[PDB]
Parts: structure tokens; C-alpha cells; sequence
């Protein structure tokens, strides 16, 4: 009934209900290596694990006894396996387990068994309810854990949730614009309802982005979804959108547009287009100021950028 | 002087548009702590501490090597990879690793391989692709007789057959997960201990694919954000599984760039998110990789000199900002350094030294004459050396 941290818990080999078992000692070699001193508590506990794992005794005291050895390392595939094992021999009540999980995973967050060990458990139960909302309260704690927006796509397709999530990423949104994760959310959220196609919808997205994109220029998200959601059908197929992204010259520059223009001159390279040789040059320029200028740092990038576009445009 | 010093480098600090969001904030202190690091000079600037801590990462890793305290406890369960970076590590930094540790190392990780294929985190825990790719990607650097003859290359493929799943991805370990960081041990295992049937991986060419979204990068599983680590998965899986060009390889390439800090020099894992000593191998692992991608592919414009990354400004803050005083390396400045990134953020540093598309080759070593490590392989990382010798010995089977 106690717990690890509890002031009077003991080891469990001073316990009754342990008595009739012998621990099993980690065998490391005759010479070790990358050897690990583990504590008087932790050793004891694993001791004891190995002897029932060796045993597959599905007693309800292994059970309570995985707890424990979750806690000194809830990291341990393993002890995480012969649990579920124990779950579904005891039969086990698993809303008593998702309560036991929402917790550890809110302890341990950057964790994978711990997640895996949650999505097992609602695919048991086929209910997702709890889910959207608990995985919410996880990414209100870091509002960019993976593991806890994955979970969150797995259980938005298995389980066809989308109606108000769309609404959740316009949400944290405005929690902060630059949330890249939160961006590649929307694109799950579109891409796989109402898709891009619709002219409707690729204008209102766009659109916005653009909104984004004033209201904070240098956010790098904002960009590379405008030239995420724009890539495909090819950039040349969009002309107003080489004029209005000249109007941000001004007090709107950013090397996050330099090159969004290069990229743009590049899909026109590959599209004959009037003046194959007047933009040929106002873009190999622009790659200048990126390299010695706006975006050094990526020189050695650009300066291929300039290569590959004369190795093919020019006699 | 060193570009991160330079004047005008405080000029690709962070504009935050005078707004502000969590992203924001973080890049902001980050950027403080980075600065302060690089400014550290205006009193004594001879002969900088731009010296890399050989003798006193190996005292870190020598030992730690043979043990290590409680504190561990959380590797309890991957303790083959505790064994993988350190005997890396050591390579890059080259130590002789002991013949008498060889056969330890050898003695234990025999311990960890399940009679069902694969490896464990230690003795008597079910095997998993990722200690399993550790152990093996281990036993390899040691190349010998003994290391070799470790690994059951029977039973290994029969385990990967077991985590083979229809769509193409493996699981990663029996009812474990799945995601490119499954298919990238798979393949780096079965390659070199030559062990791949015509019907291994069908199908996962083209699931490592559905994996890259809208970024041009690489998430984990299908629709999720592109992220470094698992795009290196991904990517170098390809490179073995000969499907390269099966992705975009121009929306990827356009991407990793992006992953270097216009100031830092090191790169983030994350479009917005801040940066990290372990990517300076899992991104700028890339670019060595983009290029076998696209020279193959037939592509003039490649250069013949570097990587198309900013090595300098890269080995300029691995060097400035990741190393222990104690010793070992870390991830940034002011942070629990571990062998893990004290592997990572090395590999980060020989890729950035290195440079060898083609017959030929060309160097660029900053700090002391005394930094240059060992090469590393674009999708091994682990001697370009012990790779060849490695497979041109299973291959005989
Ligand atoms: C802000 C989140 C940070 C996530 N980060 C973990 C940092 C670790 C590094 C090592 C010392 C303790 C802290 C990186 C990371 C991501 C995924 C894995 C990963 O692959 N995930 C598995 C590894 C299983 S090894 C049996 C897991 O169970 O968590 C690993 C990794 C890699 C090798 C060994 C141990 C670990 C944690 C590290
Ligand atoms: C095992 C590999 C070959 C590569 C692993 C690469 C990584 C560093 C993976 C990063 C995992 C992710 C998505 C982040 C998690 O730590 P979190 O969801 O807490 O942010
Ligand atoms: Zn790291």
C-alpha cells in the first residue's frame, strides 16, 4: 500500500509478504563494465523484480512491486512490459490505471514508455475521451512536447476528433505565434479535412499567414508555412504574391523574405517565363546579400543557390 | 578573429520584433548566456582556451567507462549505449581503446543479447532496436575476431522480422513504438552484419518518405513536426536502403540549413527552438549525406571544399560553449554534462573539420592543431574505418 517515498518504507527483503522469494543479483561478469552503483533502495527493488519476472509470477505483489520499479526508472521498457502483462492477467481496472498513468506522464513527460503506455491502454478501452483535454493540460506545461502532440495525432485520426482542433491551434496561436510546433498542428488539422485545394481555403490560409507575417516579421513559422502550403502547385502559379511581398521591403525586412523572393524567382526559373533573363540576375543578386549580408551565417547555402541557378540558366 | 567574436557577428542577434512569446524569451536568454561567453576575452585574449580538453574528456570517459555512480541509475535500463559513446568518443578523440576492456565490453553486451535477437538494456531485459543498434554499432568499433562473432546474426534478422510491421515501419521493440528512429537501427544493423533479404524493408523506403511533411525536414511519424534527430534517422536509412532521392531532397536540404543559429553557431533541433551541441552531429550530420545525395544524383554546384553549413561558426560554439571545465562536453553553456552529448557533440565536431565528397579533401580545423578527431561516418558515426572493415568482413557469410 505505501510508496517509495514514504518515511516508513522499507526494503523488501525486511517484508513479510516477501519472505518466500529469493532475489536474483544482476549478473554483470566477472569483469564489468559501465557498471552502475545502484543505491540500497534501487538495487533491492530489481532484485526482487528479476526474481519475479523469472518466475512470470503474475501475483497481485509483483504488480505493486512494478510501481516501484517504474519510479527508480520508469524508463525501463521492460518492467513496463511485464506490467501490462499483469494488467491483463489480474484484470486489472484500467480507468484505476489511466488515473496511475496521467499522473507518472505528467511526472515524467519527455518520456516514451510512459506515452506508449497510455495509448496502449486507450486503444484497450477504444474511450479517447479523457484524452484531448489531458494532453492539453501536458502541453500547458510545455507547449512543445512531442511525445504529447504525436500522442495527440495518433488520437485525433484513430478516433476521427477533429471538429474543435482547428480551433485549439488558432488558440495557443495567439499564446505564441512562434510555436513552430503549434504551425505543423494546423497543417494536420487542414491537410487531412478540408485539404488546400479549395480556393477558399488556400486563400483564407495564405491570407493570414501574411497577418502573422506583418504583425512579427521575423517569425521564421509564419514563413516557412506560407512557403509550405504554396510549394506544391509551384510558386510561379501565384503571381500577386511576388508584388505584395514587395511591399514589405520597408519597415517589414527580413532575411525570412530575401529569400522566400529567391525561392519564388526559382520556381519562375522553372516555369518559361517573359524575361528568363531579367530575373535570372535580380535573384543571383539577392543571393548576395544573403551570403555577405541579411543571412552569412548560411553563405556556403546560398552560395550554391547562385551556383545551381547559373549552372542552368544561362547561353 | 574568430567569426562568432567579430563585431558586426552582434548583428545576427535577435530582433523580436518587439513582441513577445515564450519562444521569444528562451532564444533571448539563451542568446545572453552565448553572448557572454564569446565577450569573455576583453581582459587576456592570447592564446584562447579554443583547446579541446583531449586528456581531460578521456579521464570523463576512461573511467566513467569502467563505472559509474547512482546517479545512472535512469541509463539503468540502455546501458549498451553507455558502453557505444564512450568507446565512440574515445575513438574521435583516439585513445587506444584496451585489448582487455575489448573482450569486457564484448563479455557484456553478449550478456544483453536475448536468445530472440537483438540486444538489451542490460543482462536479462528484453532486446530493443535501440540498445541493440548501440551494442552493435558498439561491437563494430572494436572490429575484431571477438567482436564480430558477438552478434548472433541469425537470430538478429529474426527479431527484425518480428518488429516488421505491414506498412513498412518496425516497432521498436516487441509491442514497443514506431517511428523513423525504428527503421534507421533496423537498417544501420542488418547492413553491416549483411544480413538483408530482398523482402526486408518493403515498403519502408516509402514510409520513411510519408514522414516528411510540409518543412522539408523529418518527424517521427507521419504529420509530425519535422525534428533533427529522426530526420538523420530517416535520411541515413535511406542513404543505406539506396533510396535517397525517394524524398525531396531540395525541401530537405532547405530546411536543415535553417537549423543553424544565425548567431550561436550550433543548430536546434526545431524551427524556433533553442539550440543544442547533440544536433551538431544530428543536423549537420545531414548536409555529409545531402551531398553522397545529390552528387550521386548527378549535381554540378556542389561544392569540393566544405558542407553547406557554417562549419566555422559551428566548431567556433562547440568549442566556446559546450565544453566541461571538468571535462566531457554538454549542451549549452551551464548544463549537467553527460556522455551522451559528450559523444553527440563531439561527432558534431569531427563532421565540421571533415570534408570528403569525392577523391579528394579539405579540412578546415579551428582552434589548436591539437582539435583535429578522427573522422566519422555520414551514417554510422563511427570510424569511416571500422565501417569498411566491418562490413567487408560479415559480407563473407
Ligand atoms: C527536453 C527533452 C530531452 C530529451 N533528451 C533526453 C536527454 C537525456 C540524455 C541522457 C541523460 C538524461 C537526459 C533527448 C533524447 C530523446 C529520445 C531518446 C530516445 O531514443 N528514447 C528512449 C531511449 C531508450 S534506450 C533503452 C527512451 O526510452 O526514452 C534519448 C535517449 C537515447 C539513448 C539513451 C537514452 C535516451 C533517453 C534522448
Ligand atoms: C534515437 C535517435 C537515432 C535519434 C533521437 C533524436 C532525438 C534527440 C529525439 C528527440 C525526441 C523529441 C521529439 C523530443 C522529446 O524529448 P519532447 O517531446 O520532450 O520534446
Ligand atoms: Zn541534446
Amino acid at each position: 500500500f505505501l510508496s517509495l517515498d514514504s518515511p516508513t518504507y522499507v526494503l523488501y527483503r525486511d517484508r513479510a509478504e516477501w519472505a518466500d522469494i529469493d532475489p536474483v543479483p544482476q549478473n554483470d561478469g566477472p569483469s564489468p563494465v559501465v557498471q552502475i552503483i545502484y543505491s540500497e533502495k534501487f538495487r533491492d527493488v530489481y532484485d526482487y523484480f528479476r526474481a519475479v519476472l523469472q518466475r512470470d509470477e503474475r501475483s497481485e505483489r509483483a504488480f505493486k512491486l512494478t510501481r516501484d520499479a517504474i519510479e527508480l526508472n520508469a524508463a525501463n521498457y521492460t518492467v513496463w512490459h511485464f506490467r501490462r502483462v499483469l494488467l491483463r492477467s489480474l484484470q486489472k481496472d484500467l480507468q484505476e490505471e489511466m488515473n496511475y498513468i496521467i499522473a507518472i506522464i505528467e511526472e515524467q513527460p519527455k518520456n516514451y514508455q510512459v506515452w506508449h503506455h497510455r495509448r496502449v491502454l486507450v486503444e484497450w478501452l477504444k474511450d479517447p475521451s479523457q484524452e484531448l483535454e489531458f494532453i492539453a493540460d501536458i502541453l500547458n506545461q510545455d507547449a512543445k512536447n512531442y511525445h504529447a502532440w504525436q500522442h495527440r495525432q495518433w488520437v485525433i485520426q484513430e478516433f476521427r476528433l477533429w471538429d474543435n482542433e482547428l480551433q485549439y491551434v488558432d488558440q495557443l496561436l495567439k499564446e505564441d505565434v512562434r510555436n513552430n510546433s503549434v504551425w505543423n498542428q494546423r497543417h494536420f488539422v487542414i491537410s487531412n479535412t478540408t485539404g488546400y485545394s479549395d480556393r477558399a481555403v488556400l486563400e483564407r490560409e495564405v491570407q493570414y499567414t501574411l497577418e502573422m507575417i506583418k504583425l512579427v516579421p521575423h517569425n521564421e513559422s509564419a514563413w516557412n508555412y506560407l512557403k509550405g502550403i504554396l510549394q506544391d502547385r509551384g510558386l510561379s502559379r501565384y503571381p500577386n504574391l511576388l508584388n505584395q511581398l514587395l511591399d514589405l521591403q520597408p519597415s517589414h525586412s527580413s532575411p525570412y523574405l530575401i529569400a522566400f523572393l529567391v525561392d519564388i524567382y526559382e520556381d519562375m526559373l522553372e516555369n518559361q517565363c517573359d524575361n528568363k533573363e531579367d530575373i535570372l540576375n535580380k535573384a543571383l543578386e539577392l543571393c548576395e546579400i544573403l551570403a555577405k549580408e541579411k543571412d552569412t551565417i548560411r553563405k556556403e547555402y546560398w552560395r550554391y543557390i547562385g551556383r545551381s541557378l547559373q549552372s542552368k540558366h544561362s547561353r | 578573429p574568430l567569426y562568432s567574436l567579430r563585431p558586426e557577428h552582434a548583428r545576427e542577434r535577435l530582433q523580436d520584433d518587439s513582441v513577445e512569446t515564450v519562444t521569444s524569451i528562451e532564444q533571448a536568454k539563451v542568446e545572453e548566456k552565448i553572448q557572454e561567453v564569446f565577450s569573455s576575452y576583453k581582459f587576456n585574449h592570447l592564446v584562447p582556451r579554443l583547446v579541446l580538453q583531449r586528456e581531460k574528456h578521456f579521464h570523463y570517459l576512461k573511467r566513467g567507462l569502467r563505472q559509474l555512480t547512482d546517479a545512472y541509475e535512469c541509463l539503468d535500463a540502455s546501458r549498451p549505449w553507455l558502453c557505444y559513446w564512450i568507446l565512440h568518443s574515445l575513438e574521435l578523440l583516439d585513445e587506444p581503446i584496451p585489448q582487455i576492456v575489448a573482450t569486457d565490453v564484448c563479455q557484456f553486451l553478449e550478456l544483453c543479447q536475448s536468445p530472440d535477437g537483438g540486444f538489451g538494456g542490460g543482462p536479462g531485459q528484453y532486446p530493443h532496436l535501440a540498445p541493440t543498434y548501440a551494442a552493435v554499432n558498439a561491437l563494430c568499433i572494436i572490429g575484431t575476431e571477438e567482436a564480430y562473432n558477438v552478434i548472433n546474426r541469425e537470430k538478429l534478422l529474426q527479431y527484425l522480422y518480428s518488429l516488421k510491421q505491414p506498412d513498412g515501419s518496425f516497432l521498436m521493440h516487441v509491442g514497443g513504438e514506431v517511428d523513423v528512429r525504428s527503421a534507421y537501427c533496423a537498417a544501420s544493423v542488418a547492413s553491416l552484419t549483411n544480413i538483408i533479404t530482398p523482402d526486408l524493408f518493403e515498403g519502408t523506403a516509402e514510409w520513411i518518405a510519408r514522414c516528411q511533411n510540409w518543412e522539408g525536414g523529418i518527424g517521427g511519424v507521419p504529420g509530425m513536426e519535422a525534428h533533427g534527430g529522426y530526420t538523420f534517422c530517416g535520411l541515413a536509412a535511406l542513404v543505406i536502403l539506396k533510396k535517397e532521392r525517394s524524398l525531396n531532397l531540395k525541401s530537405l536540404l532547405q530546411w536543415v540549413t535553417s537549423r543553424q543559429m544565425r548567431f550561436e553557431g550550433g543548430f536546434q533541433g526545431r524551427c524556433n527552438k533553442l539550440v543544442d551541441g547533440c544536433y551538431s552531429f544530428w543536423q549537420a550530420g545531414l548536409l555529409p549525406l545531402l551531398h553522397r545525395a545529390l552528387h550521386a544524383q548527378g549535381d554540378p554546384a556542389l561544392s569540393m571544399s566544405h558542407w553547406m553549413f557554417h562549419q566555422q561558426a559551428l566548431q567556433e560554439y562547440i568549442l566556446m560553449c559546450c565544453q566541461c571545465p571538468a571535462g566531457g562536453l554538454l549542451d549549452k553553456p551551464g548544463k549537467s554534462r553527460d556522455f551522451y552529448h559528450t559523444c553527440y557533440c563531439l561527432s558534431g565536431l569531427s563532421i565540421a573539420q571533415h570534408f570528403g565528397s569525392g577523391a579528394m579533401l579539405h579540412d578546415v580545423v579551428m582552434g589548436v592543431p591539437e582539435n583535429v578527431l578522427q573522422p566519422t561516418h555520414p551514417v554510422y558515426n563511427i570510424g569511416p574505418d571500422k565501417v569498411i572493415q566491418a562490413t567487408t568482413h560479415f559480407l563473407q557469410k
